[PDB]
Order: C-alpha cells, then sequence, then structure tokens
C-alpha cells in the first residue's frame, strides 16, 4: 500500500492530539471494570469523537469522513486499539466508534432519498414500529487438533464489517484440516455478536400531505439493542449502504431491484419534541416553590390556557396524570392502583379539547384514537413467519400503555368485540392469550381516559340521570368519576367566553413536565392514623346519603378515597399524610355526585 | 433427568451452552444465523393418610369445633 | 495450510488438566472411603444411571 496508507499514518500522528481530552476517558472507564471484576464479592467500548476536535484544525482529513466514509473508519479503529494496550497491558473487542456531533445539512427525512449522498453519512430521525427478533452470529471460531495438541484459527467475514466487500466464505463450519486429526472446536474462545433489524416510519407531521408514511430499516449491534421501545422519537446516524447482487444472480432479471437500502449504524438517542438531568439550581427552586401552600391551585389554572373554569375537572387531570401507587400484596393479589376517570357531555363543550393536549406533555404515553379494531389490547397472532421458522406474538397496544396513559373515544359508537376486551384489562392488569400459539401472561399498567356522548340530545334532566348512555354497567362499576358537563346559559357567563376565544388568535409547560416526572421518584407515605379516622366518618354520612339519594356507591369507592388523597400528598412532596388532603378528596366527590 | 418436568413448574435449570448449525437453505437465506439452545445438567424443582401426619388429624379430634372453627377457617377475609 | 490457519500460542492447554484428572483418583479422603468412588459401585451393578460430579468435591 504506500498511497492508500500514507494519509492513514499522517492521520495516525494527527488524531492523537484529537484525543488529548479522551485519552484519560478511554482508560478511566476500564480500570475500575478491571477492578470490580476482580472483587465482585460492564460497559461497552464507546469512544465518542466529537466534531469539534476534528473540524477546528483538519480539513483534508475532515471531508474524507463526509464524502468517502469507506477508506477511513477501519483506519481509525486499528490506530485506536493500540492505545488500549499501550495504556493498559499489565493486567491479564475492537473499540469501534460512535461519532457524535452536528452534521451540516444531512437531516434527510426518509420520505426523501438522496441522489447526492448515497454511501455517505446520514442523520435520520423518526419512529420505529417493527422491533424484530434477536439472534447471535459468529465472527471467529477457533479449531484445535486434539491429536498433537495444536490449535487453529479461523475468521468468517460477512455483510457486517460495514465497509469492505470482501470475498465471502459460503460456509458454516469446516472439518478436517490438512492432517489426519479429527478437528475439535473450543467454543469458549469463539466469539459471537448479535444482529437485529428495525424499520423506521416517518414522523407524520413534517411529511407534507401527499402520501402515507414511508420506511427504511437499520441494522445495529449489541451496544444499543433493547434500547428501542416501539414508539420512541429516535434519532440514529450511520453509513448508507447497498448490498446484494442485482441482475446476475438469476438470469433474465426483469423488474427486480437488487439493491437493498441498509443502514449499518451506531449511537441512537431518544429525544423529546426520561433523560432530563437538572442542576442544583432548578432542583432547589422547585423545593422553594414547594414551600408555598397554594401551588396545588396554581398548577390547576396554569394547565389549559384557552378554556374557562372546570377547576374540578382541571385538578382531576393533573391528579390522574401524576398517578397513584399500587402496593403489591406479598403472596396475594394486588388491588387496583390505577386510576380511571370518565367524561360525558352535550356536544361542543370542550370534551375533546383537553384530550389531545395531554398527549403533548405525555412523558412517553402514546395513545390511540379509539378506532376499535381487535388489537386494542391484544396481538392477533401476527408473526409474518419471521424469516422461515420464527413465530412472534407481536405487541399490539399494551407495550406502549405501560406506566403511561391512553385515551379512546366513541364508546357507544362501537361494536361488541372491543367491550369484552376492556372488561379484562380493567379487572386485571394483564392480558393472556393463546391464539394459534403460546399462552403468555404479559403485564401492563394502564389508565384509560374516556369520552362519550349522550344519545337523545338534551334529555339528561327530564329523565333519569342514570342509564343515560346505557352501555353495560360492567364498566361504570369499574369506573369511578362520571363528570356530567353542563352548558347552562348566563349572560355574564357567555360574554366572558366571547372575548377569551377572541383574545387568543394571535406556570410554564416544560417546568410542569419536570415537576411531575420528579414527583414520580419520591417516596410514598400512606401512613397517618389521623387522616384515616376522618375519612371514614366522611364516608359514613354519605353512606347514609348514597342509598336514599342519586347513586349507590360501593366498597371500591373507598379505595378511591385513599388514592386521591394519596396522590394529593404526592403533589405536596412529603412523607406525612396530612389532614388538609382529606378535605379536597371529599369535596371533589361532592361535585362529582351532586 | 427425563420425565421430571411439568407444564406449570416454577423451576430453574442449570446447564451448559452451545449453538447449533441449521444445515438447510444456507446460501440464499440462513447466512450466519445461529438459533442456539442450552443443554441441561440439573433441575432444582421448587414449590410442590396415617403416614406421619396423624398428629394433626388428632388436633381436630381433640379440639372438636367442627361447625364454627372450620367455618372461620375457610375464607376469614370477609365481613 | 497458509492464511492464518495457525493461532496464537495460548497458555491454557489441556494436558495440564488431563493429568489433574488423573489425580482425581483415590485421593479425596475428607469426603466411607473414596466417596465419589463409592457411587461408582452402585452403577456397575446396574440399578441407577446418573453420577453427580459436583463442584463441592472440587
Ligand atoms: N366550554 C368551552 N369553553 C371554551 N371554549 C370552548 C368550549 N367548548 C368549545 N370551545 C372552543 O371550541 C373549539 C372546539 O371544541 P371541541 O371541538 O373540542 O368540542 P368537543 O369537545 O370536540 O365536543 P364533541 O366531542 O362533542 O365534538 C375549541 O377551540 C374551544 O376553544
Amino acid at each position: 500500500p504506500d498511497a492508500v496508507f500514507g494519509d492513514r499514518v499522517r492521520r495516525f500522528q494527527e488524531f492523537l492530539d484529537t484525543f488529548t481530552s479522551y485519552r484519560d476517558s478511554v482508560r478511566s472507564i476500564q480500570v475500575y471494570n478491571s477492578n470490580n471484576a476482580a472483587n465482585y464479592n460492564i460497559l461497552p467500548h464507546r469512544i465518542i469523537i466529537s466534531l469539534d476536535d476534528l473540524r477546528e484544525f483538519d480539513r483534508s482529513f475532515w471531508s474524507g469522513i463526509l464524502v468517502e466514509p469507506a477508506y477511513f473508519i477501519p483506519p481509525a479503529e486499528k490506530a485506536l486499539t493500540d492505545l488500549a494496550d499501550s495504556m493498559d497491558d499489565v493486567p491479564h473487542h475492537p473499540w469501534k466508534l460512535s461519532f457524535k456531533g452536528s452534521f451540516g445539512a444531512h437531516a434527510l427525512s426518509p420520505r426523501t432519498l438522496t441522489a447526492q449522498h448515497l454511501n455517505k453519512l446520514v442523520s435520520v430521525e423518526g419512529i420505529v414500529t417493527k422491533t424484530s427478533l434477536v439472534r447471535p452470529k459468529l465472527i471467529r471460531s477457533v479449531h484445535y487438533a486434539a491429536k498433537t495438541g495444536r490449535f487453529h484459527y479461523r475468521d468468517y467475514t460477512d455483510a457486517t464489517t460495514t465497509l469492505t466487500t470482501r470475498i465471502p466464505t459460503p460456509a458454516i463450519y469446516p472439518t478436517e484440516d490438512t492432517e489426519g486429526n479429527k478437528l475439535t472446536t473450543e467454543y469458549g474462545y469463539s466469539t459471537f455478536i448479535d444482529h437485529q433489524r428495525i424499520t423506521v416510519q416517518e414522523m407524520p407531521e413534517m411529511a407534507p400531505a401527499g402520501q402515507l408514511p414511508r420506511s427504511i430499516d437499520v441494522i445495529l449491534d449489541d451496544d444499543l439493542v433493547d434500547k428501542t421501545k416501539p414508539g420512541d422519537r429516535v434519532n440514529v446516524v450511520g453509513v448508507f449502504k447497498s448490498l446484494g447482487a442485482g441482475g446476475m444472480n438469476q438470469s433474465n432479471s426483469n423488474t427486480l431491484i437488487g439493491f437493498k437500502t441498509l443502514i449499518l449504524g451506531n449511537t441512537v438517542y431518544p429525544l423529546h419534541a426520561a433523560r432530563q438531568m437538572l442542576t442544583d439550581f432548578d432542583i432547589r427552586n422547585i423545593n422553594k416553590l414547594s414551600k408555598k401552600k397554594d401551588i396545588f391551585d396554581i398548577l390547576s389554572q396554569s394547565l389549559a390556557p384557552s378554556i374557562y373554569g372546570h377547576d374540578h375537572i382541571k385538578k382531576a387531570i393533573l391528579l390522574m396524570l401524576m398517578g397513584g401507587v399500587e402496593k403489591n400484596l406479598e403472596n396475594g393479589s394486588h388491588l387496583r392502583g390505577d386510576i380511571n376517570i370518565l367524561m360525558v357531555g352535550d356536544p361542543s363543550t370542550a370534551k375533546s379539547q383537553l384530550l389531545r393536549f395531554v398527549l403533548n406533555t405525555a412523558s412517553l404515553a402514546i395513545a390511540t384514537t379509539g378506532r376499535g379494531s381487535s388489537g386494542v389490547g391484544l396481538t392477533a397472532a401476527v408473526t409474518t413467519d419471521r424469516e422461515t421458522g420464527e413465530r412472534r406474538l407481536e405487541a399490539g397496544a399494551m407495550v406502549l400503555a405501560d406506566r403511561g396513559v391512553v385515551c379512546i373515544d366513541e364508546f357507544d359508537k362501537m361494536t361488541d368485540v372491543d367491550r369484552v376486551a376492556i372488561h379484562e384489562v380493567m379487572e386485571q392488569q394483564t392480558v393472556t392469550i393463546a391464539k394459534a400459539g403460546i399462552h403468555t401472561t404479559l403485564n401492563a399498567r394502564c389508565s384509560v381516559i374516556a369520552a362519550a356522548n349522550p344519545v337523545f340530545g338534551q334529555y339528561d334532566v327530564n329523565r333519569d340521570p342514570h342509564q343515560n348512555i346505557a352501555l353495560p354497567d360492567s364498566l361504570l362499576s369499574r369506573f369511578d368519576l362520571l363528570f356530567v358537563v353542563t352548558d347552562d346559559i348566563n349572560e355574564i357567563r357567555d360574554r366572558s367566553i366571547s372575548e377569551h376565544v377572541l383574545r387568543t388568535h394571535r406556570v410554564t409547560i416544560p417546568f410542569l413536565r419536570k415537576y411531575v416526572q420528579y414527583a414520580k421518584e419520591r417516596v410514598i407515605p400512606q401512613l397517618t392514623q389521623e387522616a384515616i379516622n376522618v375519612i371514614v366518618k366522611n364516608y359514613t354520612d354519605l353512606r347514609n346519603d348514597d342509598n336514599t339519594k342519586k347513586s349507590p356507591i360501593t366498597a371500591r369507592t373507598l379505595e378511591t378515597l385513599i388514592r386521591l388523597a394519596t396522590a394529593h400528598a404526592k403533589v405536596r412532596l412529603s412523607k406525612t399524610v396530612n389532614k388538609v388532603d382529606a378535605k379536597v378528596a371529599a369535596n371533589l366527590l361532592r361535585f362529582a355526585l351532586l | 433427568l427425563v420425565r421430571s418436568l411439568s407444564p406449570g413448574d416454577i423451576v430453574d435449570v442449570t446447564g451448559i451452552f452451545l449453538p447449533a448449525p441449521y444445515t438447510g437453505f444456507k446460501a440464499l437465506k440462513a447466512g450466519l444465523l445461529t438459533e442456539t439452545y442450552l443443554e441441561a445438567q440439573f433441575v432444582r424443582q421448587h414449590k410442590k393418610l396415617t403416614s406421619d401426619v396423624e398428629e394433626r388429624v388428632m388436633e381436630l379430634i381433640t379440639s372438636g369445633d367442627v361447625y364454627n372453627r372450620l367455618a372461620k377457617s375457610i375464607a376469614p377475609e370477609i365481613y | 495450510m497458509s492464511a492464518a490457519l495457525p493461532s496464537i500460542q495460548l497458555p491454557v492447554d489441556y494436558n495440564n488438566l488431563f493429568n489433574e484428572i488423573t489425580d482425581f483418583l483415590v485421593t479425596f479422603k475428607q469426603d466411607k472411603g473414596p466417596k465419589y468412588m463409592a457411587m461408582l459401585q452402585k452403577v456397575a451393578n446396574r440399578e441407577l444411571n446418573s453420577v453427580i460430579i459436583d463442584l463441592d468435591d472440587i
């Protein structure tokens, strides 16, 4: 080699200053991993090269990485790995790259493919909805002649080295090397690696309205597997790559593409438009405003900046969204610790308004639109044969709902077959199915939010308040709060409405999403004899007043009456169940029932 | 170790690991997929009439109390 | 054969373990005589076909 190797070596003296700040980093990450492994009685080989250390002072070496990314990366690895041993060889796995930074206009939205940069560096974002299997793969197996005690060596190359199209080895395992010895193979010293494909859709808001979402796929490696839950705003970066013989491997080859698009990439990141690290400053201010004894009320009014009133509804949403705990019974069935509120109202009274903006601040809680095909909580045994001999129970809609919220619409405008499914997932946290395959109890922590409409217009007052939708009481008994939104007409009421819609055709949100997601990590009190003494008195008088009046209540309603106040103390961020929480819990039900 | 497992056994197996070749349609498909299994070595199963049990049959005979203590015995978790 | 058929010399061989199983003869006298040899007699007379070579005896 002298021409193709010279600017390697000139870089081999160049980039060693481009890890003046990382040559500490790459050895500090292993010296304790070498230490703790010797005193057990763990991290991969990630070497994040920024742009900044390779753009401030190298230009010929720079643009080679963004024009021809095929003669440069295995140079960068081979010159990396000697520094692993030249730093660390006394105690007795190739350290590939990641390359974070910016890029300067390669945010190819994959609705667009490129004519300029094929076989180059690409930055891609979107959502994944495939999540295929996991399967290991060999790279190097070592053979051993059991007679004469001598060893052997063999490496298999594949379409996995990411860059060099070597002569493949169309072989699985050889036998009988040039001797009369029956070949033995040591599998502890044979190395493996995994292999997982995933398809990425289009972020369906920035693709303009002329098409359905498109998709491509990406092969990643072990370092960031099981990181990709289906429904994450992911952002990957890798090389663009074609493989496969198009036009010769079969004869006459008419109308068959033979150039599959692939991405053999690295370093995914979740984004947000779970990881939000805050400093000492904002963590102290949120304690400083915690000292105020009004902030439960301020958060109610600072949520929906368009609509008047409904402060009973507005406190309920933030009470539900933050969530109440479920303490599992030891060697016993745990109870309902989910909360599940419901609405109904005569039309155009903002029943669906506030239902869509809970999805923006959802904190990884992606909901459906309530279109009630069978698949709302199940699998329907969709396997697609998974490359000839693998059957997979593909996750329909509960792998996204776990420790999150959902919302569905149009209950009475549904068939029967969804209603039997919402029976099971409410009485029990899990679904278990055996369609043409395996019985499997997979767990789910869900919390529905409902929206239906009454049937006969404005007939609520002149008839019974109950049966007003007459969907089965299997769900009404499994739900707690049936807010009936009024629309009464008062000349000061509507006049106030008329300007407030008009004033908006022309205490903050990201602080709000931090406060709740910090409050999911604080301890749960549950324990004060004072607060439990007053609520049962508060129950008994309405236990005299439920049956001689509107609506009969049951024992599970008491498990609400702990749970609302339990979450109400989670707003307080304290470990003492106070007295003041028990007054808002009683008063909220009093409007919900009267 | 055969004939010693059951559907529904909350158990654990200890055993040794090896992958296996596929030897079918290995060129077009089946490039270097592996589809391993594990090979078993040991099973440590868990949570399983006048034969050293008569002492507790006497505890009902000596104490008596059929109509009420046994009534409080099954399902004492209601009102 | 050429092209990287031989490997590096590994310090972990098998002949050093082969003779170390030869000193798994009658020598373990802590646990009525050689106890793992006592189980060897209750198989040859054909009533049970599973020896147990644990790590406790190692
Ligand atoms: N009670 C209300 N107060 C203030 N604005 C309202 C109210 N109801 C509706 N609006 C205005 O009307 C617009 C749309 O209301 P929306 O379509 O959500 O009614 P809805 O809840 O969907 O009723 P339905 O589900 O029966 O159609 C919103 O932009 C909102 O500003």
